């Protein structure tokens, strides 16, 4: 029940989309404009991350969460390979090239939630969905490699890699396969 | 005319009942169907259908053979589970309580052999089933147990798991399962018989050369190299059957072919802060005359570079670590190596890599000083540099030569 | 058409290249010469898959092949041969001429993979060819081998011959086998598989009951036996499997399988004269108990004397041997005999010999002091003197049933 769900969902907020379109923080670019406060929905994932992931029951309680369950699990993809990492330096361009790969968007087969997101009914809205997600990917990969990476020797840091085994309700963003 | 179906279910059928192995099934359906229509040859158009039948494989005649699984995978399907479910089980694993051995030991010695019996078509897809859960409840399981009578049949089921496919490769390296193998080799030096299958597996594992988690130099690292080289030139006074020194040289090439370049070694690293390199240091010579290497014993699709040369040229990736060889074992490293630079056929990937690793040997050590088989060298790269052939490779070579040149003019004759 | 009796074609070419033993490589046919018409019966088989019903019937001794081109044959002949040869080599048979460990240790895995899964009956002509030459020769080999890697696989492949047929068992009886088997296990207590096999191998060689020419017992007399007996009651610390015991008891029943009278009795005498036999007396109670007979791990036809009621009606055959027993296990042999003299039904072939072990009972063990099941037994014996039926094993019943009265007027008399 306690788990965390997503804080920033303010009604005066834009609601595109079967999750919250939100205002990703980044110098990237995409549909969503730029928030100004100091905390944001990838923050808000990467913050809450550590204890997400022991909670083996997790609601929708609003639709923020549909978002957050997603980011979530992009960050755990994100540690399934910056674990491998030899040094930040390739922890970051090894992880833009991670951002701009096809991931499943909810509506495409082989999401691993498609009971859970509604199919994006049209080019407006899927094509926004394709230049949503790619920003939510860009920056959160971008946040973690600033962080996972402690400073003494650019090791993958271990504390970071003992959640490498654990999956958010076992759900894999590889879906069936890669 | 014959249905497709007996282009399936009779060779599994045939397995259900005699437990023939897959591939001497398929020559027991063969040679009966066959020698029968040799010997009647009234009827023998309906025998040449069921052949073809058989013939053209899996591919669609074993498709749903009767809307039913095979038994090998009835089997698996089992297997895997009751496995998985003693995973798990958190009662009985840390507070025993039932004789769990006597049973658990009967799956992986059937496990064992219909991982080698039945079609790898089937065991391949029982693997991948579900993300390779299924693979990672028995590398779980693997580190869960402390029975060391266990522990050799999950070895012997990762070895034969381990070759159906690259991909559980891919796993495994990635996975949990070379960290217990490196610590338990380290600890249990005492049980010399699972200590060969322990060093085997892991052999066989990284044997593809992927990259590997951080984490894992912990104990992969150069300690446990050094402790490697420990074994290749003392053995063991335990031995008794000597093995383990050359499955130590099979692991020791293997670990070092992933490694990048030549500064942060794990490897080179021991190498250069140990004075013990003598029957390593000339038993590397033996696989270089051989000219083969023992490592991708699988041969799966993206063949890993030819992993002695590999090994040389971080060797020669600096000074202190191509001191390792005696005066005597050096001239010997350079005449194999004319040798192989002398009889290669043109073109082939080998012909530059023996090509630098004789670049490696002029550039890191000496040997401008004393000038060994130096008239030979000249004359191999003036018949190099002159050759008339031309493709991707020997264009390669003919780039290196003339630079290799450039950098020790004395190997040109100006 | 199919040519007549090809069948027997089909054992040999599936065998020479998939490796299938005999039994199982008839079962493979019989399923592919079965579901194939059972998926399309559409044109073949109406007659030419009814044909190969010749895999039935066109079989055995009638199977063979023009010339000689069984495999199983041909290995063997060039096996036997090689053996011959290599034994009549006196030469390298006393010194080393050539490293012949694993070249005939290969030969000794065929020959011990040949036999069992080939055809019985291609082996059994093979083995008695020219008065069982084979046989001896392989017994002169073993008696000349003394390296113990190969001697490990000789012993079991005798475990092999002795299956196919009570001659070929005959012949090893009267040969030297059985002396070198028990000088080997007297000497040495080390090799503990070496021994469990020649216990059991040695077991099964006697366990037809013929009688060895008088000249064995030089071995297989008491000095033997009481050996075999120290091996029961405390056994070597090689057998933490527990198995030793089981074999070396099945070994004494069958050894006094064939052994004619109370005197004579060298192993009858061997309890005697031991200390105390403890363990021993337990365990044979648990065989008397449930009726089985250990030593006929073979099935040939004529079957001898159920070997425990042999041991024990000699057991009781003298006073001084009666004494073994514990008075606990005493009382409990009464109950368990009588227990089975009276669930038998009549003309049951064993009655006749259950009866004889009570009358010894009566005859040398204070049994009349102690009646512990006299009042039962009584109204036992009422019944069988007075069973109205006709065959020779009833007839016989009735005959030592009155003597076990007239021998004693307790018994017989009434229940009181």
């Amino acid at each position: 029940m306690p788990a965390y769900h997503s804080s920033l969902m303010d009604p005066d907020t834009k609601l595109i989309g079967n999750m919250a379109l939100l205002p990703i923080r980044s110098q990237f670019k995409g549909p969503a404009p730029r928030e100004t406060k100091d905390t944001d929905i990838v923050d808000e994932a990467i913050y809450y991350f550590k204890a997400n992931v022991f909670f083996k029951n997790y609601e929708i309680k609003n639709e923020a969460d549909r978002t957050l369950i997603y980011i979530t699990l992009y960050i755990s993809e994100c540690l399934k390979k910056l674990q491998k990492c030899n040094s930040k330096s390739q922890g970051e361009k090894e992880m833009y090239t991670l951002g701009i790969t096809n991931f499943p968007i909810p509506g495409e087969p082989g999401f691993p939630l498609n009971a859970i997101y509604a199919k994006p009914a049209n080019k407006q809205e899927d094509e926004v969905m394709r230049a949503y997600l790619q920003q939510l990917r860009q920056e959160t990969g971008l946040r973690l490699c600033e962080k996972v990476f402690d400073p003494q020797n650019d090791k993958p840091s271990k504390w970071w890699t003992c959640f490498v085994k654990r999956q958010f309700m076992n759900k894999s963003l590889s879906g069936p396969g890669q | 005319a014959v249905p497709r179906t007996i282009g399936a279910e009779l060779m599994e059928l045939v397995r259900r009942n005699t437990g023939l192995s897959h591939e001497l099934c398929r020559v027991a359906i063969g040679i009966i169907v066959g020698h029968i229509q040799a010997s009647v040859p009234a009827s023998s158009p309906v025998m040449e259908q069921v052949l073809l039948s058989l013939v053209e494989g899996k591919d669609l005649s074993m498709a749903l053979p009767s809307g039913q699984v095979c038994h090998d995978q009835q089997r698996l399907e089992v297997i895997f589970a009751d496995l998985a479910r003693r995973k798990d089980d958190a009662q009985q694993r840390s507070w025993a309580l039932y004789e769990d051995e006597g049973v658990i030991r009967c799956y992986l010695e059937e496990l064992l052999h219909i991982l080698t019996d039945a079609d790898p078509e089937v065991c391949k897809k029982m693997c991948k089933r579900n993300e390779f859960e299924s693979v990672l409840a028995l590398v779980a399981y693997y580190q869960m147990e402390h029975r060391a009578s266990l522990r050799l049949l999950l070895l012997k089921c990762f070895g034969a798991m381990c070759s159906l496919d690259a991909a559980i490769i891919s796993t495994l390296v990635s996975s949990v399962l070379p960290v217990e193998l490196a610590r338990d080799m380290q600890t249990d030096t005492q049980d010399h018989q699972k200590l060969c299958y322990s060093a085997l597996i892991l052999a066989m594992v990284f044997s593809m050369g992927e990259a590997v988690p951080y984490a894992h130099y912990e104990h992969l690292g150069t300690p446990f190299a050094q402790f490697l080289l420990n074994i290749v030139e003392d053995g063991l006074p335990l031995d008794t059957t000597e093995q383990l020194p050359d499955l130590c040289v099979n692991l020791l090439l293997a670990l070092n072919l992933h490694l990048p370049a030549a500064d942060q070694n794990v490897i080179m690293a021991a190498l250069s802060k140990h004075a013990n390199v003598k029957i390593f240091s000339e038993k590397l010579l033996l696989l270089l005359n051989r000219g083969d290497d023992p490592v991708r014993i699988f041969k799966h699709e993206p063949q890993p570079p030819h992993s002695v040369l590999k090994f040389l040229q971080d060797v020669f990736g600096s000074p202190a670590t191509a001191a390792i060889f005696y005066h005597t074992d050096m001239m010997a490293l350079i005449d194999i190596t004319v040798r192989h630079i002398a009889d290669l056929s043109p073109g082939d990937k080998l012909r530059m890599e023996y090509l630098s690793l004789m670049h490696a040997i002029v550039r890191t050590t000496p040997y401008l000083q004393h000038r060994h088989r130096l008239p030979d060298l000249q004359a191999i790269l003036r018949r190099i540099l002159n050759e008339e052939e031309t493709s991707p490779q020997c264009q390669m070579d003919r780039m290196i030569v003339r630079e290799m040149c450039k950098e020790f003019l004395v190997l040109g004759e100006a």
